[PDB]
Parts: C-alpha cells; structure tokens; sequence
C-alpha cells in the first residue's frame, strides 16, 4: 500500500484488531466483573459456577 | 527392534468426571 494524506476515504489506512473468545476444557478464566457470593443449601436457587 | 503394544496409550480425553458409563 503506498499510502498518502491525501486520499480518499476507503484508500486511508483502517487500524483492525480481532478479538477471539476460545473455550477448550480448562477450569476457568478471564472474565467480565461480575460480584461473586456466598452459597445457600437445599434452596432452590438461580447459580452461576 | 520392534515390539507389540496391546492395550496401551489411553488417556482422558478432557476433565469432567464420569461414572460407569461405556462412553463413546
């Protein structure tokens, strides 16, 4: 490419950066936040491990 | 030389446990 200033658009240089999420079999990683809690017993509950 | 395995090389396919079960 030889790029110049003045170029129209759709021949200036576009800076790209892929993000790719992989799930093998480990036992956990990287995440968002999230808030984390305790753990009840017996009690019919909405979980996430 | 060359020799015979005979039931040799089996490995846990991944985590998850598992129970009597002819898993295929």
């Amino acid at each position: 490419y030889g790029f110049q200033p003045t170029n129209g658009v759709g021949y200036q240089p576009y800076r790209v950066v892929v993000l790719s999420f992989e799930l093998l079999h480990a036992p956990a990683t990287v995440c968002g936040p999230k808030k984390s809690t305790n753990l009840v017993k017996n009690k019919c509950v909405n979980f996430n491990f | 030389a060359y020799t015979n395995s005979f039931t040799r090389g089996v490995y846990y396919p991944d985590k998850v446990f598992r129970s009597s079960v002819l898993h295929s």
